RNA sequence: AUACUGCACAGCUGACGAU
DNA sequence: ATCGTCAGCTGTGCAGTA
């Protein structure tokens, strides 16, 4: 089948050639590579001496990277070396069965090897009555990362006390003082950012064994268990100095907001420099039909992981969503909704979150700096795409 | 700021006839495979029920005559398949001879669909298929590559214990590799559900990508010659790449270690051998011992000195787990016993919660490298200025490269060279590959090697694994 | 299992601190 | 043989193929 399409392509390309003269012989079946020999007619007499022509025919179907304006063809270097060592110019044509697209391309014989990657072009490259003699005369954007450089205070506090943490929690909930969440006990040592003796939490610590130590001594070390205890202390501290408009859920380690204003959404406008934080931080959604039944009231929370780099500590932000059906009860089912919202939001929602949180939300003992900024050598050309939501 | 950001370019892939391009699809459609096949015949055998065989023949007949693209939106994402004509991107053709074709009777499928015991039903289906293929192989009607096309009523029992792992483990004694095809790909009319409750059905991508991926896998399995390879630069020393991953036993919790070896051929070729050894387990830990690493390095060096008649100069080892003192000591002892002077040991971590953020509803480009004080954050998935847009939602997670302290090369050169090793695998043809082939090949080898019994044959041929 | 990405859920592993 | 702390690695499955 493909053997006859080449023969009929050669025959009709020759018919186009013989249309205005252009004396073409073709070859025998002994040929390899170059096709037959053709000439150029001059108003009824073969003024042209000789030239070489090669057929290349293909079936119905577009070429490589063909989009309404051009296409591309690649040349084998054996064939290129075959034509480069010759005594006659050669021409290359293409297929004819979609709308008879007889095109001409010529490879030169100038100094320097390499002539492949024939990139064909628009309507000025076709066999027609428009022009026939033209091939017969051969006689960045700076970005940011999601890290937070943390500046430590002056001094922490250490002590020695050997009660179990389960009993200490039960001590601090049944008591009368403030619900301080800055105390981490591990290895029998009481650790805090606030002073234990200047607190109502001194019941679970010895009075005479409270000491004040420098922050920067324990911030850097070679041990990593002390780093884990430091990170747990930082997590307790971040829970402590924010537990007024949120709570804690162990799933995804989320500090989800607590709805006490009787089902009212929260825009939480800040507008730090020009115009920002106009997106709804908390949203309210009702059921499909009945407004007495509430489907889910949703709001987003986060979870911080702390680490170190060259004795400079950092915090991370992984914001998750949280859907509460009716209130403070945990959600019966939230995996499909969380999957759907994560499928919906593009990268700008993460950008909006990192520009609206941990600098302008819950940041108004630990001082939080600006996120680091880096220079990207090549800017992503977002203006060229369709912007498909 | 102490942050140095690099944007590496898309690495080139060397195809046949000294032509290099960044896209495997257009590169194969332009210059063909790197190692040509001397001949024109790839014989295919089909095993399944009657309707699967007829739809397989119809599928081959349809896709041999060109396949249209998905649309004009992002044309490089969906290039049209050119068929097995004179424009074929393989320089060979596939035919299904009638002297070997296994049709599965409905009585046996009815007996398969009636057994309540889960294990032995899948086992007897696998064994029957293996017996049909073995009697196919013993005769004078040997095919180059076999196709197992599965029906719907078998798929409720087989799928709704693995089937691919069992079949590829029990087919390692044959002289040809096999390829599994579901009912949904061959016929666009019917479509199956999955394990959970499903009012709807599964969905697969359009027939342009299916043809490219399936037939590139079929050509590599049939001919045995590699389609493309990483283009080598001029000036660097001889090198040999090793990758290490882990897997499980599917009954216990014990972990094993897998491996894969690569080196450049003396000429125009590549080597993706496996290892005819079943490294055992030493506890459910994602870390291996030191003596087995030494044996791995000696086997690698013996293979290199057998092919090239000389030792190499550089050794690259890629691992999913963090390097330790024992493994480094074993590898270093093996290398200085052999006498190689350039070493590179890199751990790849896929769980790091740090990202590069920017506004504009789109993430950063693929190939973004940030030096995190001696570590490397690499964006092997990201935006692509060849596909038009970034295919996908949310953000692409990055991977962290952590070199050992005995490695000679710096983090930037290692990051660029690992970035050049990603888009090598011949199972796929897209560019969004976030795992380097020393890791992916080891994962494939381990996944096939899960069900292989003791005292069996393990082939170093890679065609029995993908 | 034509393939990959994103997300979700699980199980597992080595140093803590205590019965 | 249990319980918080942190740090990371394999199985199993659903959308969506932008
Ligand atoms: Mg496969």
């Amino acid at each position: 089948a493909n053997q006859i399409i080449g023969e009929i392509g050669e025959n009709e390309v020759r018919g186009r050639f013989l249309t205005l003269g252009w004396q073409f012989d073709g070859r025998s079946r002994l040929e390899a590579g170059i096709d037959g020999i053709a000439e150029v007619m001059n108003e009824g007499q073969p003024m042209a001496r000789m030239i070489a022509v090669q057929i290349k025919s293909t079936k119905e179907g577009k070429y490589t990277s063909e989009s309404d304006t051009s296409f591309t063809y690649l040349l084998r270097t054996q064939d290129l070396a075959y034509w480069r060592g010759s005594n006659l110019p050669v021409i290359v044509v293409f297929y004819r069965q979609s709308d008879h697209s007889f095109y001409w391309k010529e490879v030169s014989r100038d100094a320097g090897p390499g002539e492949r990657r024939l990139n064909i072009d628009k309507v000025a490259d076709l066999f027609n009555a428009s022009t026939v003699n033209k091939l017969a005369a051969l006689t960045g954007e700076d970005a940011l990362i999601n890290m937070l450089p943390l500046t430590l205070p002056n001094e922490m506090y250490i002590a020695s006390t050997t009660y179990e943490p389960r009993k200490a929690i039960a001590v601090i909930l049944n008591g009368d003082g403030p619900k301080r969440f800055d105390w981490v006990i591990n290895g029998g040592t009481f650790w805090s950012f606030h002073d234990p003796r200047t607190s109502a939490c001194s019941e679970i610590v010895d009075i005479d064994q409270v000491e004040a130590i420098n922050t920067k001594e324990l911030a850097l070390h070679d041990d990593i268990d002390e780093q884990n205890r430091f990170s747990h202390l930082l997590r307790q501290t971040l829970r402590y100095q924010t537990d007024s408009d949120l709570g804690w859920d162990k799933d995804h380690k989320a500090l989800y907001f607590r709805a006490i204003e009787r089902e009212v959404s929260r825009n939480f406008a800040y507008t730090s420099s020009k115009k920002k934080t106009d997106a709804n931080v908390v949203s309210v959604f009702k059921n499909s039909k009945d407004e007495t039944r509430v489907s889910f009231v949703r709001h987003h929370a986060f979870s911080p992981r702390f680490e170190l780099m060259a004795d400079q500590w950092y915090l991370i932000i992984t914001p998750t969503y949280y859907y509460t059906t009716n209130g403070y009860a945990p959600h019966q089912f939230a995996a499909p909704l969380l999957a759907g919202k994560k499928r919906l939001d593009k990268s700008a929602a993460l950008r909006g979150q990192v520009i609206m949180w941990h600098r302008f939300l819950t940041q108004s003992y630990l001082m939080f700096g600006e996120p680091p900024s880096i220079h990207l050598d090549v800017r992503v050309p977002e203006d060229g795409w369709v912007k498909e939501k | 700021m102490t942050f140095e950001t690099r944007i590496f370019d898309e690495p080139e892939l060397e195809f046949g006839d000294h032509h290099h391009h960044q896209d495997p699809r257009l590169g194969l459609s332009e210059a063909g495979p790197l190692q040509t096949f001397l001949g024109d015949v790839i014989k295919i055998g089909v095993v399944g029920n009657s309707k699967t065989i007829e739809d397989t023949r119809k599928f081959i007949e349809t896709v041999s005559s060109g396949v249209e693209g998905k649309g004009e939106k992002h044309p490089n994402m969906h290039p049209p398949f050119p068929g097995l004509g004179n424009q074929s991107p393989y320089r060979c053709r596939f035919e299904i001879e009638d002297g070997a074709t296994a049709a599965l009777t409905k009585s046996k499928l009815d007996k398969i669909g009636k057994e309540p015991d889960h294990y032995r039903a899948v086992e007897m289906a696998v064994d029957e298929i293996i017996g049909e293929l073995q009697a196919m192989d013993d005769g004078g009607s040997r095919p180059d590559v076999a196709i197992i096309a599965l029906p719907v009523k078998l798929l409720e029992r087989v799928w709704n214990p693995n089937f691919r792992g069992m079949l590829k483990a029990k087919a390692m004694g044959l002289s040809f590799p096999i390829q599994i095809v579901w009912e949904d790909v061959i016929d666009d009319k019917v479509t199956i559900p999955q394990k959970v409750k499903e009012s709807s059905s599964r969905k697969i991508q359009d027939i342009a990508g299916r043809t490219w991926n399936l037939m590139t896998s079929l050509y590599y399995k049939g001919s045995g010659r590699i389609p493309w390879r990483r283009m080598p630069l001029e000036g660097e020393f001889s090198a040999c790449y090793v990758g290490i991953s882990f897997y499980r036993e599917a009954d216990g919790q014990q972990l094993f270690t897998s491996a894969a070896q690569m080196f450049d051929e003396r000429g125009r070729g590549f080597v993706l051998k496996g290892r005819r050894a079943r490294t055992e387990s030493r506890g459910r830990h994602p870390y291996m011992a030191r003596e087995d690493a030494k044996k791995i390095i000696e086997d690698v060096l013996a293979a290199y000195k057998l092919h090239h008649k000389t030792l190499p100069a550089r050794v690259f080892i890629l691992k999913t787990s963090r390097f330790k003192d024992e493994e480094a000591d074993g590898i270093i002892a093996a290398l200085d016993e052999a006498g190689t002077e350039l070493r590179d040991l890199v751990w790849v971590q896929e769980s790091y919660t740090a990202r590069i953020l920017r506004d504009g509803n789109y993430p950063v480009l693929r190939g973004t490298f940030v030096d995190l004080h001696g570590k490397g954050l690499l964006y092997t998935s990201g935006s692509m200025p060849y596909y038009g847009t970034y295919p996908g939602k949310y953000d692409p997670n990055p991977l962290l490269l952590c070199p050992h302290h005995t490695s000679e090369s710096t983090v930037a050169q290692l990051a660029e060279e690992i970035f050049s090793l990603t888009k090598v695998n011949w199972n796929s043809t897209q560019m969004n590959q976030r795992l380097p082939i020393p890791i992916r090949a080891a994962r494939k080898v381990g996944e096939v090697l899960k069900y292989v019994g003791e005292g069996e044959v393990i082939s170093a041929d890679y065609r029995k694994y993908i």
